[PDB]
RNA sequence: GGUUCGAAGACGAUCAGAUACCGUCGUAGUUCCGACCAUAAACGAUGCCGACCGGCGAUGCGGCGGCGUUAUUCCCAUGACCCGCCGGGCAGCUUCCGGGAAACCAAAGUCUUUGGGUUCCGGGGGGAGUAUGGUUGCAAAGCUGAAACUUAAAGGAAUUGA
C-alpha cells in the first residue's frame, strides 16, 4: 500500500524540469537539495518527494520516460555511450532492384549501375485471406 | 514544380525511390488517389507514377518555402516510422515538431501549455493523424500529408503519393522536402549533392540498434 | 420504438419462413429467429476417460462424439445464459465470441 | 416514366450545381431545353453547352459555373396573363433585384422583362435565380 | 482592466495594426479573445437578456436546478450576436451569454425593396434560418415598413442593424431557445449568399498573420 | 453593391472560394488561403511572389481540396501539363 | 396538393368538399344535430323561471360548492 | 379419414382461492376432395412509375474479358477455383450528400431556394369501429358508419433519477 499521490509525483515532476543539474542517484544528497530549492511544508512529504525524484532520475538515463520532457536534454543524456556511424546505414554493395522497378527505372535513363543487379520477379500469389 | 528542366527528376532520385520501396501502395485504392497511381499488379499491390508524386513533392515544398517565418510551418508524426524524420526535418528547416502523442486541444484550446497556432500543417499519415486534420478544420490551417493509396483525402490540401508504411520510405520523403525547401531557399546549391546522407531521417528500431551497439563491440 | 434493423431475425426477401420448436420447451418460433447451438461433445466425461482408456477391449480406440443441434427460443437462450443483453452500440456487432481454449 | 422533360433536366442540373460539379450531362434534350439554357446563359448563369447529337433525342453538357443557387420548373404550364407576372415573379424570385421567370410566349421563350417590354403573356415554365 | 492578449490575432489588434472587423471577417479567423469586439464596437454595443430558463437534472436526493440566460448583443450599424451560457447563478449566467454573444458578432448584410436610392435599409434578398423545428424566413420589405415580426426576432432584427423586413416563422416558435437561433441563422446567411453584385473575380491580398509575420515573432514568443 | 449615385454601400466583399465559386463567409473556419511560391526560371530559387488560392469549407471537407488545388496550380502554370 | 393536371379542378374540389366534414368545428357548425341539441337554439342570451336552487360541488384539487339554481 | 397433437370437457396437484400456469386423459379440430367466409402486428408498421445526388467490400442469376490451378490425359473444348468489368435482384458496412422532434434513413434525400405523373387516406383524447339504415353470408361475421354527451390533455423521440 505503497501508491505516492498526484502531489508527490506532480512535486517530483516539476522539481527534476527545473533542476536536473542539481539531483542524481543519491537520495540523501538530493533530499538535501529538494529542502533548499523547494519551500516544502512537512518532513515526511519532502523524503516521500525526494524518494521519488532519486527514482525517476534513476530511469531517465535508461530512457523513455513520459510525463517530465526535457526533450533535447534526454536526447543529449542518450548522446553519452555513442555507436556513432562511422561508415553509415546505405553505404554498402550491389542493391537488389526488383525487375518490375527496372521498367519504372528506363522509364528513366537508367538501365543500370555500378551496384545494381536485377534478380527474380515474384513467382505465385498466396496473398488474400479465405473468405470465411 | 514542373515545366523547368532545372526541376526535373535528376539521374539518382529514381534509384533512391525505386530502393526505398516509395513506388509501392497498398493492396486497396482509395477513389481520389487514383489519379496518382500507374497500375495494378498480380500480386495485387498498386503502382504509384513517381513523375506526379514528384511533382506534388514540389508542389508541397513550395507551399512550405512561401512561409515567411519558417518557426510556423508545425510538422507532426504519431507512427514510430516517423517520429526521427519530422525531429530532423524540423532542426534542418526551423519548422516546429510533434512527434508522437499530438494531445488534443493545441489548436482550439488557448488555456492549454502546450497551445500553438501554427500556419502550416505537415502530416505522415491521414490514419494516423486524423486528430490534428479534423483539428486544422476549427482553425483555417492548410494541410500537406505523406498520403498513401488507400489514406482517405478528408481536410487534406497537397497528398504527396508515397509508400508511407516502410521506415526506408517515409524517411527518404521527409529527407527530399527537407532538401527541396533548403534547395528553393538557396542554403543548399542546385547542381552539388547535399552533404547529409538520406540515412539520417530512417527509424533505428531497438532490436536494430542493439545489433549496432553489438557490432562497434 | 425500432430496436434492431433486421427485425431480430434473418428474414430479409420472404415473407414466411417454417416455425420450428425450442429443444428446452416445445414454444414454435421461426426457423431464422432460433438461437442455434452446435454441441460436439465426447460420450464420456472427462475423468471417467482414463478409466474407459484402460479398462477397453481395443488399443487405440477413438470413441465417439455425440453431435447435437440444438435450437431455443429467445427465453430459453437469455435464461440458460446462451445468449444476454448487450449496450446500445455493442449490439451491432454480429462477430462470434472467441473460442481458442 | 418520363412525362416531363424540362423538369428532371432543371432537377439534374440543380444537383449537379450543388454537388459542385464543373459541368453536367443532360440526356433528352429538346427544342423548350435548349431554349430555357440559351435564356440562363445569356444572363450568365451557365457558360457554353454543347448538344451531343446521336440518332435519336440528342444529350447536353453544360458548363457549370458557380454562380446559380437554384433553377426549377413550374409544372403544369399555367396561362399567365401580362397583369399576374408581378404576382407570379412576387413569390417564385427571391428579390426584385436579381432572378428571372422564363415563360414560352407567342415571340418565343424568353423571361418576365423582355415579355413585359414586348407587352407580351405566355405560359410560365420555370424560373432560374 | 490591462489585457495581456493569449491569442495572435488579440496581439495584432491590441498593438494597432489590424484597424477594421471586417479584415478579420474577410480572413474567416476564429475570433477567441473577447477584448477585440470591445475594441473595435466598445462603446456602441447594447446587451439584452431574452429569458432566463431553470433547468433540473435529477439526482440522488431532488434536483439540481441552473440556469439558463439567452443574451442578443450587436450596435445597430450592422453586427449582432446571440450567446447562450447554462451555469448555477444568474449573476454568473448572464455575465458569460454577453462573453459568448460578444465572440459570435456576424457581419449583417443589408440591400433595398426595389429602388436602390439612399443607404441600404432591409435584408437583400429572402433568406431562411433553421434549428430543431423552428423556421424562420425574412422577406424584403420597403421602406418605412419596420420589423412585421414577432418580438424575439424583432429585437434581434432592431439590433442587427435593419429598418424594413416581413417574416413567416413556422414551427414550435413558443421555444424561445430555438426562436432567436433559427432567427440568428437567417441574419448570418446574408453575407453568405451570392448575388449578380458579388460576381467580380475576387482580388485575394495578405493575411493578417502574413503580412504582420515580422512584428509576431519579437511582440511574444 | 452599390446605389443609383455608385457610392460602394456594403461594409465589405467576402472572397469566393478559388474551386467551387462559392462565397467564404465570416464564421466559415474549415476554408484555407495557402500561398504556392514562385520559382526563377534559371537559378531555381524563391523569387518574393506566389499564386495565393483561397478555397471553401465544404470542398475541403467533402475531399477535393487536393484535386482542385492541383487543377489550380495545372491552370496556373506551376505544376507541368504532362504531369 | 397531390395531383396538380391542368383539368383536375373538380377532383382537388370535391377531395376538399368531403375532407371538410373530418374538421370537427365545421361538422359542428354544417351538420343540424349540434343546434338541434343546443337548449338555447343558436341564441346569445334567453329568459328561463326559476325552479329550485341547487349546491353543485366543485371538481378536483379546488374544494367549495357553486351557487346555481335549475332554470 | 382418423397416426400425432389438442379449444371444449373429465380429473390430479399447487394456492388463502385456481374456474389458470404444471401433469394423465380427451370430443370438435388438425389431414385429403368439394362448396363457403375475406380477415391478421396480411409489417419494411413505409403505394406505384420516372430522373438525379458519395465510397467500399461481398453475394445470387446472365453476359463479357484475363496469368495461373485441377478433370476429361489428347486436351481443342466444356465443368470446379482464381482475378476484374457490365446489367437486373436480396442484403451489408461507412461519411458532416442532405434531411429529421429525434431514434435514425443513400432514402424517410434533391422542401419557405416550397410545382415530374397519379391512386388511397389523416385532422386533440374519448364516446366507438358503438347505434342506426343499406348491402354480402346458411351461421359466425364482413364492407360502409354517425350523434348526444364527457374531457385538458392523450401521445412521439431522447435525457437524468428511482
Ligand atoms: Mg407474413
Ligand atoms: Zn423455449
Amino acid at each position: 500500500g505503497r501508491v505516492r499521490t498526484k502531489t508527490v509525483k506532480k512535486a517530483a515532476r516539476v522539481i527534476i524540469e527545473k533542476y536536473y543539474t542539481r539531483l542524481g542517484n543519491d537520495f540523501h544528497t538530493n533530499k538535501r537539495v529538494c529542502e533548499e530549492i523547494a519551500i516544502i511544508p512537512s518532513k515526511k512529504l519532502r523524503n516521500k518527494i525526494a524518494g521519488y525524484v532519486t527514482h525517476l532520475m534513476k530511469r531517465i538515463q535508461r530512457g523513455p520516460v513520459r510525463g517530465i520532457s526535457i526533450k533535447l536534454q534526454e536526447e543529449e543524456r542518450e548522446r553519452r555511450d555513442n555507436y556513432v556511424p562511422e561508415v553509415s546505414a546505405l553505404d554498402q554493395e550491389i542493391i537488389e532492384v526488383d525487375p518490375d522497378t527496372k521498367e519504372m527505372l528506363k522509364l528513366l535513363d537508367f538501365g543500370s549501375l555500378s551496384n545494381l543487379q536485377v534478380t527474380q520477379p515474384t513467382v505465385g500469389m498466396n496473398f488474400k485471406t479465405p473468405r470465411g | 514544380s514542373g515545366a523547368l528542366d532545372v526541376l526535373q527528376m535528376k539521374e539518382e532520385d529514381v534509384l533512391k525511390f525505386l530502393a526505398a520501396g516509395t513506388h509501392l501502395g497498398g493492396t486497396n485504392l482509395d477513389f481520389q488517389m487514383e489519379q496518382y497511381i500507374y497500375k495494378r499488379k498480380s500480386d495485387g499491390i498498386y503502382i504509384i507514377n513517381l513523375k506526379r508524386t514528384w511533382e506534388k513533392l514540389l508542389l508541397a515544398a513550395r507551399a512550405i518555402v512561401a512561409i515567411e517565418n519558417p518557426a510556423d510551418v508545425s510538422v507532426i508524426s504519431s507512427r514510430n516510422t516517423g517520429q526521427r524524420a519530422v525531429l530532423k526535418f524540423a532542426a534542418a528547416t526551423g519548422a516546429t515538431p510533434i512527434a508522437g502523442r499530438f494531445t488534443p486541444g493545441t489548436f482550439t484550446n488557448q488555456i492549454q501549455t502546450a497551445f500553438r497556432e501554427p500556419r502550416l500543417l505537415v502530416v505522415t499519415d491521414p490514419q494516423a493523424d486524423h486528430q490534428p486534420l479534423t483539428e486544422a478544420s476549427y482553425v483555417n490551417l492548410p494541410t500537406i500529408a505523406l498520403c498513401n493509396t488507400d489514406s482517405p483525402l478528408r481536410y487534406v490540401d497537397i497528398a504527396i503519393p508515397c509508400n508511407n508504411k516502410g521506415a526506408h520510405s517515409v524517411g527518404l520523403m521527409w529527407w527530399m522536402l527537407a532538401q527541396e525547401v533548403l534547395r528553393m531557399r538557396g542554403t543548399i546549391s542546385r547542381e552539388h549533392p547535399w552533404e547529409v546522407m538520406p540515412d539520417l531521417y530512417f527509424y533505428r528500431d531497438p532490436e536494430e540498434i542493439e545489433k549496432e551497439e553489438q557490432a562497434a563491440a | 420504438t425500432k430496436k434492431r434493423r433486421n427485425n431480430g431475425r434473418a428474414k430479409k426477401g420472404r415473407g414466411h419462413v417454417q416455425p420450428i420448436r425450442c429443444t428446452n420447451c416445445a414454444r414454435c418460433v421461426p426457423k431464422d429467429k432460433a438461437i442455434k447451438k452446435f454441441v460436439i461433445r465426447n460420450i464420456v466425461e472427462a475423468a471417467a476417460v482414463r478409466d474407459i482408456s484402460e479398462v477397453s477391449v481395443f488399443d487405440a480406440y477413438v470413441l465417439p462424439k455425440l453431435y447435437v443441434k440444438l435450437h431455443y427460443c429467445v427465453s430459453c437462450a437469455i435464461h440458460s445464459k446462451v445468449v444476454r443483453n448487450r449496450s446500445r452500440e455493442a449490439r451491432k456487432d454480429r462477430t462470434p465470441p472467441p473460442r481458442f481454449r | 416514366v418520363r412525362m416531363n422533360v424540362l423538369a428532371d433536366a432543371l432537377k439534374s442540373i440543380n444537383n449537379a450545381e450543388k454537388r459542385g460539379k464543373r459541368q453536367v450531362l443532360i440526356r433528352p434534350c429538346s427544342k423548350v431545353i435548349v431554349r430555357f439554357l440559351t435564356v440562363m446563359m445569356k444572363h450568365g448563369y451557365i457558360g457554353e453547352f454543347e448538344i451531343i447529337d446521336d440518332h435519336r433525342a440528342g444529350k447536353i453538357v453544360v458548363n457549370l459555373t458557380g454562380r446559380l443557387n437554384k433553377c426549377g420548373v413550374i409544372s403544369p404550364r399555367f396561362d399567365v396573363q401580362l397583369k399576374d407576372l408581378e404576382k407570379w415573379q412576387n413569390n417564385l424570385l427571391p428579390s426584385r433585384q436579381f432572378g428571372f421567370i422564363v415563360l414560352t410566349t407567342s415571340a418565343g421563350i424568353m423571361d418576365h422583362e423582355e415579355a413585359r417590354r414586348k407587352h407580351t403573356g405566355g405560359k410560365i415554365l420555370g424560373f432560374f435565380f | 482592466k490591462e489585457w495581456l492578449p493569449v491569442t495572435k490575432l488579440g496581439r495584432l489588434v491590441k498593438d494597432m495594426k489590424i484597424k477594421s472587423l471586417e479584415e478579420i471577417y474577410l480572413f474567416s479567423l476564429p475570433i477567441k479573445e473577447s477584448e477585440i469586439i470591445d475594441f473595435f464596437l466598445g462603446a456602441a454595443l447594447k446587451d439584452e437578456v431574452l429569458k432566463i430558463m431553470p433547468v433540473q437534472k435529477q439526482t440522488r436526493a431532488g434536483q439540481r436546478t441552473r440556469f439558463k440566460a439567452f443574451v442578443a448583443i450587436g450596435d445597430y450599424n450592422g453586427h449582432v450576436g446571440l450567446g447562450l451560457k447554462c451555469s448555477k447563478e444568474v449573476a454568473t449566467a448572464i455575465r458569460g451569454a454577453i462573453i459568448l454573444a460578444k465572440l459570435s458578432i456576424v457581419p449583417v448584410r443589408r440591400g433595398y425593396w426595389g429602388n436602390k436610392i439612399g443607404k441600404p435599409h432591409t435584408v437583400p434578398c429572402k433568406v431562411t434560418g433553421r434549428c430543431g423545428s423552428v423556421l424562420v424566413r425574412l422577406i424584403p420589405a420597403p421602406r418605412g415598413t419596420g420589423i412585421v415580426s414577432a418580438p424575439v426576432p424583432k429585437k434581434l432584427l432592431l439590433m442587427a442593424g435593419i429598418d424594413d423586413c416581413y417574416t413567416s416563422a413556422r414551427g414550435c416558435t413558443a421555444t424561445l431557445g430555438n426562436f432567436a437561433k433559427a432567427t440568428f441563422d437567417a441574419i448570418s446567411k446574408t453575407y453568405s449568399y451570392l448575388t449578380p453584385d458579388l460576381w467580380k473575380e475576387t482580388v485575394f491580398t495578405k493575411s493578417p498573420y502574413q503580412e504582420f509575420t515580422n512584428h509576431l515573432m519579437k511582440t511574444h514568443t | 453593391m452599390q446605389s443609383d449615385a455608385g457610392e460602394f454601400v456594403d461594409l465589405y466583399v467576402p472572397r469566393k472560394c478559388s474551386a467551387s465559386n462559392r462565397i467564404i463567409g465570416a464564421k466559415d473556419h474549415a476554408s484555407i488561403q495557402m500561398n504556392v511560391a514562385e520559382v526563377d526560371k534559371v537559378t531555381g530559387r524563391f523569387n518574393g511572389q506566389f499564386k495565393t488560392y483561397a478555397i471553401c469549407g465544404a470542398i475541403r471537407r467533402m475531399g477535393e481540396s487536393d484535386d482542385s488545388i492541383l487543377r489550380l496550380a495545372k491552370s496556373d502554370g506551376i505544376v507541368s501539363n504532362n504531369f | 396538393g397531390k395531383c396538380r393536371g391542368l383539368r383536375t379542378a373538380r377532383k382537388l374540389r370535391s377531395h376538399r368538399r368531403d375532407q371538410k366534414w373530418h374538421d370537427k368545428q365545421y361538422k359542428k357548425a354544417h351538420l343540424g344535430t349540434a343546434l338541434k341539441a343546443n337548449p338555447f337554439g343558436g341564441a346569445s342570451h334567453a329568459k328561463g323561471i326559476v325552479l329550485e336552487k341547487v349546491g353543485v360541488e366543485a371538481k378536483q384539487p379546488n374544494s367549495a360548492i357553486r351557487k346555481c339554481v335549475r332554470v
